[PDB]
């Protein structure tokens, strides 16, 4: 039968789907036996192990993979071509990021689900201009930079003034603008720069190899990370009952726009069925709700987006890497529905002016948000020192955070497919 | 004869789980379940390195000997300037890089040394 | 004459024994008309440096040497050649672990170390433990390395944090990245790259060669240091004996725990695993033995399998001449792998221990003992003093009490460098058996 | 008309003139409704925004060039070229630019063109700790450092010294990789020729990327200009210290070579050092109207062969492959420069400080092409190897534009006498 066949073009796909159904299952089943509390630490600890497995082998590749096929990349096209085809990538990336935050803002505002060291906005720009322009390649590749205020004038003139400081992270964004400004390099200059283009197009076939490993793997960890992700609830009736609004509205925003505004621009600029590269990228789109970390699923992102759909080698390896940085629509939404429903929470009213620098500071913090898991968290402070209304009890925000977040990364994964298929198309035209 | 310890649990649950996001080789976020909820009470951790404080000073809590300090790092364990205390030892075959834990450590197996000397002598 | 070319040929080895042994007269010498005392500290540190300077040099060397030789010996192999080659070696070691650990536990059981305890000497407080599973979970963390830079220096360890030390202690594990290279991830994610890069094609023809290319110029890097070893060596013994304080007196009621420790060194590096080689390959042992006197004697000045990894693989590439492929690919795998002389220490210490604080050791303790010392010997680091960690995660698991685990880090700066010579041995002897049955 | 393109020719010295002098009125300008004023000493770091990221710039493309450079460097040399004669070129060269050094150093102090925590002599153990580095990868961007404690044990004040890795990026350690690794390449053979290619294509890859920093810097140097102007006087020490130092280093490279190559060509040949000089007018005065030695190679030639007893393989040995790492005025004016640099930040730099900067700075001798303005990044090298202050660069390239032609002459005196011991050397055997 055609069936058996069927199965076998598509176990990829099935294994994956059912890993996430199976995951949410054994987490509701767990979870009504015992809660982790009948499991103990020691058993909780080795049951949650094979996600964070899977989550360490997939990020263990991330950097050669983003470095090698952003080099190959840039230098597979003119100069000009890429700085035009750049312009039109991050012009669609700040529209679809206007979006998302407008829809946020309008949904939490209709919904109404409302009812320490600070950081200056100027100096969170700041900070993410620096960690563009990185000060050690090294260091930046697995560190970033953020400013701190220090008391160093006499006590009689208390003033804060910014120092600097390296923390823990991974900077990708830096190293992404240093791997396409050196392909630029690499094709500027003539049989010199062959050697090197072939040097990183082979290394990046490797991590390819080992990308179609991990991905093989992926299942069980997918199934693991769900299942400790749902037992590690406390008290889900009250939580459920508190932010209950709150979650509706996250996650109808993150519906309507994953299912009809990113597909109806594609349509408009397309004349093509977005559903069918929907379709393509199932794979990845699951592996994104499974691990919650658009780094992560970059990789099979481009395996699918290459390989199931028909976008060229360079404009995938070129698109896909910045748009896995910088084009992040689901933590804008997550972001204004959160500061809506903060500034709710205190009474505090929202007139044009502070709405409108909820979506300035939202686009700025999703550029500069990085793809980890709850990654949306750390730059909501950067919005509610915006509005500097809102103090931060985001306390209220978490324990939803891990549902929210992995709704957020499937959304940002989708639309860095879309805006790559759309750039295909016109380059195609 | 050292002062009491004071060394509290994060006043809000936000702090620690943005000290918990951003130690070195973190993967993952930080579950709800972990985070330290309701009143603040005492805490240690069992290693610290010494590139996070400037000085560490000797203090008390039930009849039993910690370390205490200012962070200077948020990378840091307790988050930025935040005073957080730590255990008299590190752990057994882990080393901070010199600072109070290790030189406690040598210093136990220099008294050691010399008792069991003397014990010789005699 | 003959004798003239014989210390021509054999210069370096002469000249790493003669280091040695003035090491050790200088290190006397000083000690007795002075030692740390009679000179400052800041003459006791100018004294030190060279040997330092030698084991900084030696690990500057480990990283980039130990990529490029598993990358290079994992694509110069089948697939499934890799795999049964890989296979058959782990199984040596874990047999050469096995016999070590019951040869420790046997002869620390019949010269009883702790028989008469002296008078206890053990109280300030008691060091923080880590858990088993922990550790275990720790020890497959450090397998595929999150970050690639990041692993080039510092690893993944676990750490607690109290809590509640009046309200019912809860001890929730937090884990970080602590100093210290990741030695292990590096050299799984080298064999699969290797083995991608086989898969591949031309693409991975034009790395191998690459790779290749990097090894052979370490290679050169390695010919120039192991001509400034021998100074090294004699000033790495003599400042470590110099500081080193009350020689005598701190064993005289040690002698019974040295007497097994080396004992048990000397029997598995002249009776066990010489016998396994002239079993398995009908050859000389001692002459191999012979061609590696100068990495052993390296590993015990230096205290370091890790260091003297490039100098191992160097002589036995030249000497004893092992292919260069499968040196390259069982060598840097036994040196954070095959730990037999740090099993045996970590056996007759424990034992040592048990016996200090009356405790009967039964049968299933002897197993459970046996089982986790070759299981935790595994992932140790090759660094010096990376046995202690181990042996706490051993008494952890045998539940024993801690205290006088200081006792242990009392004289461990001899034993420890006797484990290092077991531990590079058995890797030598391994890479022997290997040779020989991929000759045949 | 020919001034237009000589003008187009010297874009970039006439550009960063005119930035000079622009950052310069705007400081001026800014200057008195600022200080207290134009925010004051908080939020300062905006206004000199644009010059640190510049300087992140320079700092980021630092390690692979001076890696890669050296590899390549170190792996072009030969003792096989024409064995005997070059050795001894090699080893006049090294020698004059040891004694260079030395003697520019030496005068520095001596004047003291600046001065309008402690650390013992033992330190040289700790220096010898960093060129030999225990990691490379943690040597890429940190570097050890000895600390004292107070232990109050053993006595009192027993100040026992222990060293921990903070911070210096450890360069000089690198460089020492670099020549050992590109020595043993070059003593590989068959095989050592793939990673030479691939690291010449990887300096020349980063060479195109330097001229693209070179081309932003002149907005950075007028705003680290504007920066450092309002935060002390202009009135104040900064100018007689710039008229000092200008000056200073100018007659200092002058009369270094005016009395230097003249002594080793009269005590090896005992000729007259003056008929030699004279020979050579005008290409010495070409030198000094067009500031840059690859103008006046051409020049060089044709002088040197009737005006001087020189054989055609002996000048087609000395002229050129040895102009390589030959500008020894560069070397003088970048020991002035980081000496006046030193005593501009009033830190004590004792002995060892002043032994590593002489012997860094002999190294980085190299670079420049012998382009206008070429002994700058070499000169941010040594800054940054010896963790001295770098921003205080922009003075020094404020003015460099009047020395670059004296050290011009200087370096093309140094070729000319160089030639004439080595063909007096090869007549008298």
């Amino acid at each position: 039968d055609q069936v058996r066949r069927c199965l076998r073009a598509n176990l990829l796909v099935l294994l994956t789907v059912v890993a996430v159904v199976a995951g949410v299952a054994l987490g509701l089943g767990v979870s009504g036996a015992g809660g982790a509390l009948a499991l103990g630490p020691e058993r909780l600890s080795a049951f949650v192990f094979p996600g964070e497995l899977l989550l360490r082998l997939l990020r263990m590749i991330i950097l050669p993979l983003v470095v090698c096929s952003l080099i190959g990349g840039a230098a597979s096209l003119d100069p000009g071509a890429l700085g035009r085809l750049g312009a039109w990538a991050l012009l669609f990336f700040l529209v679809t990021t206007l979006l998302a935050s407008a829809l946020g803002v309008g949904l939490a505002l209709a919904l109404q689900p409302g009812a320490a060291p600070s950081k200056e906005v100027l100096d969170s720009f700041l900070d993410l201009a620096r960690n563009i322009f990185p000060s050690n390649l090294v260091s930046a590749a697995f560190r970033s930079y953020s400013t701190t205020y220090e008391e160093r004038n006499i006590t009689g003139t208390r003033v804060k003034v910014p120092v600097g400081q390296e923390v823990e992270g991974m900077n990708i964004l830096g190293l992404v603008v240093f791997a396409i400004v050196f392909g630029v390099a690499l094709r500027k200059l003539g049989p010199e720069g062959e050697l090197l283009i072939r040097f990183f197009n082979s290394f990046n076939e490797a991590t390819m190899v080992l990308v179609s490993w991990i991905m093989w793997y992926a299942p069980v960890g997918i199934m693991f990370l769900v299942a400790g992700k749902i037992v590690e609830m406390e008290d889900v009736g009250l939580l459920f009952a508190r932010l209950g609004k709150y979650i509706l509205c996250c996650l109808l925003g993150h519906a309507i726009h994953g299912l009809l505004v990113l597909p109806l621009i594609y349509f408009l600029f397309t004349r093509k069925n977005p559903y069918r590269f929907l379709w393509g990228i199932v794979t990845p789109l699951a592996t994104a709700f499974g691990t919650s970390s658009s780094s992560a699923t970059l990789p099979l992102m481009m395996k699918c987006v290459e390989e199931n759909n028909g976008v060229a080698k360079h404009i995938s390896r070129f698109i896909l890497p910045i748009g896995a940085t910088v084009n992040m629509d689901g933590a804008a939404l997550f972001q204004c529905v959160a500061a809506v429903f903060i500034a709710q929470l205190s009474q505090q009213s929202l007139d044009f002016v502070k709405i409108i620098t909820i979506l300035v500071t939202a686009t700025a913090s999703s550029v500069g948000a990085a793809g980890i898991p709850a990654g949306g968290v750390l730059t909501l402070a950067i919005i509610l020192e915006a509005v500097n209304l809102p103090v931060d009890h985001i306390s209220l925000i978490l324990a939803v955070d891990w549902l929210v977040d992995r709704s957020c990364t499937v959304l940002n994964v989708e639309g860095d497919a879309l805006g790559a298929g759309l750039l295909q198309n016109y380059v195609d035209r | 004869a050292p002062p009491p310890c004071r060394c509290m649990t994060s006043s809000s649950p936000y702090q620690e789980f943005l000290w918990r996001m951003q130690r070195p080789g973190n993967i993952d976020a930080p579950s709800y379940r972990s985070l330290s909820k309701g009143t603040p009470t005492f805490t240690a951790h069992t290693h610290m390195p010494r590139n996070c404080y400037h000085s560490a000073t000797l203090c008390m809590h039930a009849n039993t000997h910690y370390w205490t300090g200012k962070m200077i790092n948020p990378s840091c364990p307790g988050g930025l300037g935040v005073t957080v205390c730590w255990t008299y030892f590190t752990q057994t075959g882990m080393s901070d890089g010199g600072g109070v834990q290790d030189q406690a450590r040598e210093k136990h197996v220099k008294e050691v040394i010399s008792q069991l000397t003397r014990v010789h002598g005699t």
